[PDB]
């Protein structure tokens, strides 16, 4: 009478390190608690008044940011329900590019209210059905909340104003300057054709002069140095080669078979003459800049120097392809001189010294081109990484605007209006799903509550004022962060707007993740292994 | 894995169906061990202690003490059998068998989703009816020598070898009739039980006195 | 220092005397007792855990004995004799073990009674000779032309296995496979079922759907999907050489100086493949089957002539196909002849079973090889069914070679025991006692049958022994299902004479081998 | 806190939050500034740093001294980073940037 | 024990111990898998040793992914694996029936009965049950509605209601597309392609192929409207000689000549392709797509792209047959004699890029005999679950088409089978009637588990259903929404006849073999 | 499929070092063997010789 034996059956057959969780208390409530913990960890970095977090990953690489997706990525999340919510957040990041913190907060609020509903007596299936019904109702209501549209994407000022809200959440202090930079970069890209490519925006990080010294360049910047003596041109005629700048050799096997003294004496001279003839043939087309993706031969370098030809060596094939796109050339597979159509042109190519690093600049003058780059200055690598994340968010926002041009009020106005409308709908629905619909509506309160908490004011007063004003009939009234007391203001006038696609996809993904977590009833975790990761993940 | 384990990590807990499974498995194990004891055709068991002492017995209570068992439900059943032996002195094997069969029959319906409370209520009603039937079915007789001899035989034959039981029948009946006073409780302390180790097992007898 | 000095090395033990004999006999008795309960039509099955993680749920004695590991060398000898019995005749593995254990058990008495083992061994050998004579006397002839008799024999062989439920189908399959495999060439008769009677197990389906094909089935598919998966009357051509371009044995290197030599070499490689394909096509076949790889260009040239190609079959599978369809495996297609072309297969169908493709060359006329397609609940069930089918086919081959039969169910054992006792009544020397002991030890088979049936051993065995003392009762055994004495002329349980002869010989000789042994020495390094 | 049989983050993860961690960051920045405090001005002094291999480095440059220090505090490494940035962009003032930043924080 | 005496470090369970161990293992497996049965079941969540998340409801997947090291569990897992391999459904029912057969047999064995009599009763009951199942099957012309009903009865049990509704149309349309009259259905001709960028309800059927690889040359067109498909298996990259050639030259000019002359072999085949393309389509309106099972080096890619040809390399081996059946061309292993008649046709070819991965769509085929199913979802576990569900649905529809009959579901068939077995029990001689009764009780497990999963109780629901069946004679099942008796024939709750027959055969065989096991050994060390 | 668990019931409830021999072969035959061994050890000292 001193030991409790394992129950016969599945309990005894379980492996040594395995764990089995069944029922509500052991599985569902624990998963809800884990999701709440993850949401609590990421909550404090929501909104313009969110605070950055220093995160040290397993490799002692330091990340300081308020981007929810990056924070979740660099966190060693082990609870698998939190893993599902993290996958939902990452899917939101991949699909849209912003709203990951919204996804996480909404999932956490939904799961807590689901836990309350389960405690009061509702079954899991009823809660899931009510959540799905309320999500459908919210998706139906959302198009009616659109306050304004982009209506123009070729303007610099208007695109800057549109992206200002997106890039104000991160880098709150100075978002107007970054708005101008990203707007110029995105307007140079996005030609008459409607398709816009995010990859076409390049970011170069150079330390030294603070982020206020950043600028946009209609071209490409490479952190390297020219191979030859020539360091600057004015009417570049770039000829891009995907082959090494050397005489090509047989792919089978090369063997110089010498049988006479004359051949031995003449071989090197013939090879040098062939190299000289090839280089002169390349130069005779008018090409004064040559870019190669392979190794540069010494004789080839000498003959390029002799004819005043700039040599640039790009190791990465992605860089070579991007240069071909931004200049208008095609990477020739052999060392033949380029014909007129395949010879790229740039308005200026030169070697420059920015801060400390040596850079090679392929610079256009006309305000267009296939690829435009943004040079980021700063005093810290981490600061430039954060600015780069903000630039990525702005570019993704511009891409979404190209996809769909509709906008909804930000600062919790959309969330509060959605909560009010969903509550009104659920009050008219008989049956047990009304509790789930009301809880889904109340989950929208977590966004204005988080904003008020981060801004340093009392959330209850803000939410009460928001309900009062929305009941009055003002659907575009949200939190005012520029106040020491709970206050609200019209956000259409303030210009604080959110993408319709962002809200739509965030709500859909958060609801899907919450429902999927709720569906789980049993957990069978295998014994953790110390294996060197799956081969696919590398 | 449960609420208790969170407060006390080094805690062993069996919950819900696991509790019933554990208890019923222990009861069935005890019943399987003690099935062979019942009846005069039962099988003797050899019990060897840590010191190497040899004990041959078929008594249910004696076996229950000497089983190398460390189970809680087994402890409860052993306590019940010990009380049985202390008060009446017979029926311990019957206790173990009946408890095991009761639990098995109850589980036969519980595994079909039936709640144990209904089974317990049925058990109470059946126990009341069975007690009434036992009251009406008993045979009230004047306890003469022949009836006492029959009872002593029905016990000793199921306890020992037939001839030794036959001798012990007269021994015990004569002892009880000798010490018994009319319309007074029987004091079993007044029957000395003395062991001597120099003759055959059938040489045991009763002495009208003390040793 | 001063390390100890001694004659033999360390870890070298040695025991001698009555202890060694008693230990050997006890080891043999333990081996017998392991599988004592797996004998008879009412035998229970055993589950054995393979160290490689597998499970062998089986009733056969030989598999059980070979799946366990023992340290005592006498147990090793017992396992070896079980394997020998399984290999020589096919069945009787769990009977010879019991017989040897009983013989050693009854020899232990005379060993303990101051009798030298050599006298016991001489008596054992005389008893074995008289057993052989008695079995040859009480046998009955069987005509192999009667299919019903062969089916009955196979049934009596498989009534003790798990396949007795489908006994009829199993007997038909085994008999058909043995008849198909039977072959004669150059005057040398041959029944080789270990090579040309293949058992293929595909889990799923139902056991009632298992059958023996008039051909060969392999787990192969066409190299290219454009090839036909259904040909009515194919002309088979078999190869065991690659249809690719490969380096020679001698070290060879080219030296290219002219510009057009590289392309010329590649074109000649292509032309060599084309020449091989044309040599194959000149015979106008329908399918080509090779044990080595077939190049994609060769596949193109074969499809151009509307020929189905199977890429890489095994040596044994190719031999089976050659035996079935009448082909002849060749290596150089330049030397192909019309005689090598395999005509006789009545259908080639490549169908899908489950999620895998299988090739059928069934519907052959006069095929000398066959495949037994087994379908069942799972892998272990099919493995046990395959073991039972092996037992049935071995019994069928034994009957075909040796056409005499002896009564089963212990009737032969009791008849031989009675004859041995009657002959021992005439001897006067000291050898008579071990002789009679062996005679009565032969009665263990009916005793084990009665014990497994659940009936009472004493009175049933006594009544059977009394019955066998009459003039004509040599065919009186026991029922393994009802526990009653019946005449086997009515029950119909008969066993091949060869199986019983091998069983008695192996049991007696194992007893002789373990009786001769004393002074066990162990621990020495090789 | 409770054991929570299944934990969210990997075991061994350390988290510091609130005003105390900010005060600790300020203190670490003060410590970093103190290490190069006396190398400023015409009356400055040199610092000798010995690496693991035994080779010594004597320097008055603030950026060099900070680089030779194996700073692992996440907040303190920002001072080293800005000193290196000042060295890269300008080349002088690597001592002044750390003092100014730490003094702001203090 | 004898084995322990011979081998000291051996584990042995003999006589009643073996039966107790086997029955305990079967009961544990059954208890775990009870909650899987029926659409109202509970999703199980499986985390591997590497942290991979697996959301599933299948019996076979759960059996494979439970951390179980028991021999009887291994045997039952193999039985369920065969069940899944052949029929693709009924694994949970397989485990439940095996466990209940063992439990009912033990209910009589524990009272001194011998297992052999129970096995004989099981055999007789199985024979009668197979006869009744043959009697009760509904031979129907498999139109689209019946196939939709069967696919629904599988997918709803596997996945969510709306997802099941979408997958029903997808699976039924795909099967009807690839199916040829009086010809066995080849399930290899249905690609199951995964994409991870949309919602789970975006899964659809494409009347063509989706390839996980796109054009490797940036200058190739990303969208071709009217395309001619050339499915080939010819290497278009440099290949070295098999006989160790090597080159020998005496000057740089000879080296250049040999470099130019070593590409001629591949250049000849590229020229053949280009000449065929030029001859077939003399304008720019029509397109040309080359799908190659082998590699294509950058030189050949540039040569092809200079002629407006889209070239795909390193295609899957089965994609040759898929494209031949769908587009309608001829898979070529050499360009010796290539003619316009061997070219496939596709009404639309375009490239879709998703993150770092690229996809190619080949749609608008004339009469595609091979199609693809595009599994779309936001998570990896969602994709895996949808793939398992569509596999189950495809197997169910294929079984329904093959066996022209179909069996009423919702628990009616086994209720009727049990009632018939009880009626037939007196005809069985001896004590095998106990085995027959045990078999009937074991068959009755499915309505019980369905009632529990629906939230009802066994006794009341089961007696209601049995009384309704006895009074009316119809095939009445379990209504998972109300619990009342319900005839599954009208509502369209169908089960595969082959699945039921395989269940009966395999469960009876394995239960009989396990009951007759009396001794377990582990002595191979 | 690599270990044989102890049978539920008395086999699992048995103490750590205890042993349980039941049935004819496991108990009666072993006892007879032990008694035979003891008699064998003592036998050779019987009688005047
Ligand atoms: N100036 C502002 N005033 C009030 N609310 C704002 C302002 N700028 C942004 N927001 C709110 O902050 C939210 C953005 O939070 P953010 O940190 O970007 O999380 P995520 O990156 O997940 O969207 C938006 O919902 C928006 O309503
Ligand atoms: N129906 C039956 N009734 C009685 N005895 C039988 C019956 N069938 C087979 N036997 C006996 O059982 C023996 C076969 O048992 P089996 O398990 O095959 O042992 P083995 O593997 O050693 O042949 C045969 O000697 C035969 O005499
Ligand atoms: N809509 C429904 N109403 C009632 N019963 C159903 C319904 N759908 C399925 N069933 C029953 O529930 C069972 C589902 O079993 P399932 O979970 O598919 O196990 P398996 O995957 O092993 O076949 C089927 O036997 C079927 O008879
Ligand atoms: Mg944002
Ligand atoms: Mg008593
Ligand atoms: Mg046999
Ligand atoms: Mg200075
Ligand atoms: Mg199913």
């Amino acid at each position: 009478a001193l030991h409790v034996p394992k129950a016969p059956g599945f309990a005894q057959m379980l492996k040594e390190g395995a764990k089995h969780f069944s029922g509500l208390e052991e599985a569902v409530y624990r998963n809800i608690q884990a999701c709440k913990e993850l949401a609590q960890t990421t909550r404090t970095a929501y909104g313009p008044n969110g605070m950055n977090k220093m995160v040290i990953n397993h490799l002692e690489k330091l990340f300081v940011t308020n981007d929810a997706a990056t924070i979740l990525r660099e966190l060693e999340v082990q609870h698998p329900a939190a893993k599902m919510i993290v996958m939902a957040s990452h899917m939101q990041e991949q699909e849209v590019g912003d709203g990951t913190n919204f996804v996480l907060v909404f999932a956490g609020a939904l799961l807590e209210l689901a836990e309350e509903l389960l405690r009061i007596g509702l079954s899991v299936s009823e809660v899931i059905e009510g959540y799905e019904i309320a999500c459908r109702k919210a998706h139906e209501i959302l198009p009616n909340l659109v306050c304004c549209s982009a209506k123009n994407l070729r303007d610099i000022d208007e695109v800057s104003s549109l992206l200002r809200t997106s890039i104000m959440s991160k880098q709150y202090g100075n978002e107007v300057f970054l708005a101008k930079l990203i707007a110029q970069a995105c307007v140079s890209i996005f030609p008459d054709s409607g398709h816009f490519n995010v990859d076409n925006i390049r970011v170069c990080k150079i330390l030294g002069s603070g982020i206020s010294s950043s600028s946009v360049l209609h071209g490409m910047v490479f952190k390297k140095e020219t191979e030859g003596d020539v360091t600057s041109v004015k009417d570049a005629k770039i000829a891009v080669y995907s082959c090494p700048f050397d005489g090509m050799i047989t792919e089978t096997k090369g063997t110089v078979l010498i049988k006479t003294a004359e051949e031995l004496m003449n071989f090197s001279k013939g090879e040098e003459n062939l190299m000289d003839a090839q280089v002169k043939a390349i130069a005779d087309t008018g090409a004064n800049v040559v870019v190669t993706g392979g190794k540069v031969a010494d004789m080839a370098l000498h003959y390029a120097n002799k004819y005043n030809i700039m040599l640039v060596r790009l190791n990465s094939k992605w860089d070579l392809r991007r240069l071909c796109k931004t200049v208008g050339a095609t990477a020739l597979p052999r060392l033949t001189p380029p014909v007129l159509e395949e010879m790229g042109h740039c308005d200026s190519v030169y070697l420059s010294e920015v801060g400390d690093t040596q850079v090679v600049v392929f610079k256009h003058e006309k305000e267009d081109g296939a690829i435009s780059t943004i040079v980021l200055r700063g005093s810290t690598d981490n600061l430039m990484d954060d600015i780069e994340r903000a630039v990525d968010d702005g570019v993704n926002t511009f891409k979404v605007l190209t996809r769909d041009k509709r906008l909804v009020p930000g600062g919790g106005a959309t969330e509060i209006e959605l909560a009010k409308q969903i509550t009104s709908y659920g009050e008219t629905c008989p049956g047990l799903e009304q509790y789930a619909i009301k809880k889904f509506a109340e989950a929208f309160e977590a966004i204005p509550r988080a904003l008020a908490e981060n801004s340093g004011v009392k959330a209850n007063e803000v939410i009460s004022k928001l309900y009062a004003v929305h009941q009055e009939g003002n659907k575009n009234v949200g939190l005012d962060i520029e106040a020491e007391v709970p206050a609200v203001k019209d956000m259409l006038e303030a210009g604080i707007l959110d993408t319709y696609l962002g809200k739509y996809w965030a709500i859909k993904l958060a609801t899907n993740a919450a429902v999927t977590v709720l569906r789980v009833d049993q957990i069978i975790m295998a014994k953790p292994a110390g294996g060197p990761k799956p081969p696919s993940g590398k | 894995m449960a609420a208790v384990k969170t407060l006390n990590p080094k805690a062993e807990v069996a919950r819900a169906q696991a509790a019933l499974a554990v208890n019923i498995s222990a009861a069935r194990g005890l019943q399987d061990v003690l099935r062979t004891n019942l009846g005069p055709k039962g099988t003797m068991k050899m019990l060897v202690s840590g010191a190497g002492d040899i004990k041959l017995t078929k008594d249910g209570n004696v076996l229950l003490h000497e089983m190398q068992i460390q189970h809680p439900t087994a402890s409860l059943i052993a306590k019940v059998a010990t009380a049985q032996d202390d008060i009446t002195g017979d029926g311990t094997t019957s206790n173990v068998l009946i408890i095991g069969e009761l639990l098995k029959q109850a589980d036969l319906y519980i595994s079909e989703g039936l709640h144990p409370r209904i089974i317990t209520e049925g058990f109470e009603a059946a126990k009341e009816k069975a007690l009434q039937f036992l009251e009406e079915v008993k045979v009230s007789r004047e306890m003469d020598r022949e009836t006492l001899i029959d009872v002593a035989r029905t016990s000793l034959r199921t306890k020992v070898h037939a001839e030794l039981a036959d001798v012990l029948t007269e021994a015990v009946v004569d002892s009880i009739l000798a010490i018994k006073k009319q319309d007074e409780p029987i004091d079993l302390f007044m029957i000395e039980i003395m062991e001597m180790k120099h003759k055959s097992e059938t040489d045991t007898s009763l002495i009208r006195g003390l040793v | 220092g001063h390390r100890p000095v001694l004659v033999l090395s360390q870890n070298t033990k040695r025991e001698s005397g009555r202890k060694v004999q008693s230990g050997n006999i006890n080891a043999a008795k333990t081996i017998a007792d392991i599988i004592r309960t797996c004998l008879g039509p009412k035998s229970m099955m055993k589950m054995l855990l393979d160290p490689m993680g597998g499970i062998v749920m089986t009733n056969d004695g030989n598999a059980i004995l070979r799946e366990i590991q023992v340290q005592h060398p006498a147990a090793k000898s017992m396992i070896e004799i079980s394997r020998t019995q399984d290999e020589e005749v096919g069945d009787g593995t769990t009977s010879v073990i019991i017989l040897a254990g009983e013989m050693l058990s009854v020899a232990e008495h005379f060993l303990e009674q101051q009798m030298h083992p050599t006298v016991v061994i001489s008596a054992y050998r005389k008893a074995l000779d008289d057993m052989i004579s008695t079995l040859k006397k009480i046998s009955i002839p069987v005509d192999i032309s009667d299919s019903d008799m062969m089916l009955n024999i196979i049934n009596s062989s498989i009534t003790t296995k798990a396949i007795s439920r489908w006994s009829s189908l199993a007997c038909n399959i085994a008999l058909d496979a043995v008849k198909m495999v039977q072959f004669e060439e150059n005057g040398r008769k041959e029944i080789d079922i270990k090579k040309y009677a293949r058992v293929e197990k595909i889990p799923g389906g139902i056991i009632e759907d298992s059958c023996v094909l008039r051909g060969v089935m392999i787990n192969k598919d066409v190299t290219h999907p454009r090839m036909r998966r259904y040909i009515k009357n194919p002309r088979i051509v078999l190869l065991d050489s690659s249809l690719e371009y490969k380096k020679g044995e001698s070290q060879t290197d080219i030296e290219i100086t002219r510009e057009e030599d590289f392309t010329r070499i590649l074109q000649m490689e292509e032309e060599y493949i084309q020449q091989l394909c044309e040599d194959i096509i000149q015979l106008k076949p329908d399918v080509v089957i090779t044990e080595k790889g077939i190049s994609d260009l060769a596949q193109h040239y074969l499809m151009r002539a509307n020929i189905t190609a199977i890429r890489r079959v095994r040596k044994t599978d190719n031999n089976r196909i050659a035996r079935a369809c009448g082909a002849r495996i060749v290596s150089r297609p330049e030397e192909l002849r019309e005689d090598d072309v395999g005509t006789g297969a009545g259908l080639l169908e490549i169908k899908k079973i489950g999620d895998e493709y299988f090739t059928f060359i069934t519907d052959c006329k006069d095929p000398k090889a066959c495949t037994i397609l087994l379908r069942g609940a799972s892998k272990e069930i099919l493995s046990e069914v395959e073991r039972n089918l092996q037992d049935a086919m071995q019994v069928c081959r034994n009957v075909l070679l040796d056409p005499q039969l002896v009564p089963g169910g212990g009737a032969s054992e009791m008849a031989v025991a009675h004859a041995l006792t009657e002959k021992s009544k005439a001897m006067t020397g000291v050898e008579q006692w071990p002789y009679r002991a062996v005679a009565q030890a032969l009665e263990v088979i009916p005793r084990t049958l009665i014990q497994n049936c659940g009936a009472s051993t004493i009175r049933l065995l006594t009544s059977l022994r009394a019955k066998h003392t009459q003039e004509n009762c040599e065919t009186w055994g026991v029922n393994g299902e009802t526990g009653t004495l019946v005449d086997m002329k009515e029950l119909g349980i008969w066993e091949p004479l060869a199986v019983k002869l091998q069983t008695y010989k192996t049991a007696v000789e194992t007893a002789v081998l373990l009786l001769r042994i004393d002074d066990i020495v162990s621990g020495h390094k090789k | 806190m409770m054991p929570t049989p299944v934990i969210l983050l990997k075991e061994g993860t350390d988290s510091s939050q609130g005003i105390p961690q900010l005060v600790s960051n300020i203190s670490a920045c003060q410590v970093i500034a103190e290490a190069v405090r006396t190398t400023l001005g015409p009356r400055g002094m040199d610092k000798l740093i010995v690496d693991g291999r035994g080779k010594a480095t004597i320097s008055n440059d603030g950026a060099t001294i900070l680089k030779l220090l194996d700073v692992v505090h996440p907040a303190a490494k920002t001072l080293v980073d800005i000193a290196k940035s000042q060295d890269a962009e300008v080349g002088d003032g690597t001592t002044s940037v750390t003092l100014l930043a730490a003094e702001f924080l203090k | 024990a004898a084995v322990k005496t011979l081998n000291p470090k051996a584990e042995v369970a003999r006589a009643q111990a073996a039966l107790a161990v086997n029955i305990s293992a079967a009961r544990g497996l059954q208890d775990v898998l009870r909650t899987n049965l029926g659409p109202k079941g509970t999703m199980k969540m499986l985390v591997s040793g590497a942290g991979d998340i697996k959301l599933t409801k299948d019996g076979n997947v759960l059996l494979h992914e439970m951390q179980i090291q028991h021999p009887t569990a291994s045997l039952i897992a193999k039985v369920a694996t065969a069940q899944d391999d052949i029929t693709g459904d009924g694994t949970t029912s397989n485990v439940l029936i095996i466990g209940e057969l063992l439990k009912q047999a033990d209910l009589y064995i524990s009272e001194g009965l011998h297992p052999r009599i129970i096995t004989e009763g099981f055999e007789a009951a199985k024979e009668k049950a197979l006869q009744f199942l043959e009697e009760v099957k509904v031979s129907r012309e498999m139109d689209r509605e019946t196939l939709i009903d069967v696919a629904r009865t599988s997918l709803r049990t596997k996945v969510h209601a709306e997802l099941a509704d979408v997958l029903t149309e997808a699976v039924v349309d795909s099967i009807l597309a690839i199916k040829k009259q009086d010809e066995p259905i080849d399930l290899f001709m249905i690609e199951i392609m995964e994409m991870k960028h949309k919602s789970e309800t975006d899964t659809s059927l494409i009347r063509g192929l989706v390839l996980d690889h796109g054009a490797r040359h940036p200058d190739m067109k990303k969208r071709v409207e009217d395309a001619y498909i050339l499915t080939c298996n010819v290497s278009l990259e440099y290949e070295k000689t098999e006989v160790n050639s090597g080159f020998f030259y005496k000057s740089a000019e000879e080296r250049e000549k040999l470099v130019k002359a070593e590409r001629k072999f591949i250049e000849d085949r590229v020229k053949k392709i280009i000449e065929l393309k030029r001859k077939v389509c003399g304008d720019s309106d029509k397109g040309f797509v080359v799908i190659n099972q082998k590699g294509i080096d950058p030189f050949s890619l540039d040569a092809l792209s200079k002629e407006g040809i889209v070239a795909l390399r390193r295609a899957k081996r089965r994609n040759m047959e898929r494209l031949t059946l769908a587009c309608g061309g001829v898979a070529l292993n050499s360009f010796d004699d290539l003619s316009p008649d061997c070219l496939g046709h596709a009404g639309l070819v375009y490239e879709y890029t998703l993150g770092e991965e690229k996809f190619t769509f080949i749609e608008k085929c004339n009469n595609p005999r091979s199609v693809t199913l595009l599994i779309k979802g936001p998570n990896k576990h969602t994709l895996t679950q949808i793939k398992d569900a569509v596999r189950d649905g495809l197997r169910a529809v294929k079984n329904a088409i093959d066996d022209g009959c179909v069996v009423p579901g919702a628990g009616a068939v086994e209720v009727a089978m049990a009632e018939a077995l009880i009626k037939h029990k007196p005809s069985v001689k001896g004590r095998a009637q106990l085995g027959v009764q045990a078999f009937a009780d074991a068959l009755l497990i499915i309505p019980k588990v369905l009632a529990q999963n629906s939230g009802f109780d066994l006794q009341e629901t089961l007696v209601k259903i049995q009384a309704e069946h006895s009074e009316s004679g119809q095939l009445v099942g379990v209504d998972l929404n109300t619990g009342e008796p319900m005839v599954a024939a009208e509502v369209g709750v169908w089960d595969n006849y082959c699945v039921k027959k395989q269940l009966l055969h395999s469960c009876t065989v394995i239960a009989t073999n396990i009951l007759l096991v009396d001794e377990i050994m582990r002595a191979g060390m």
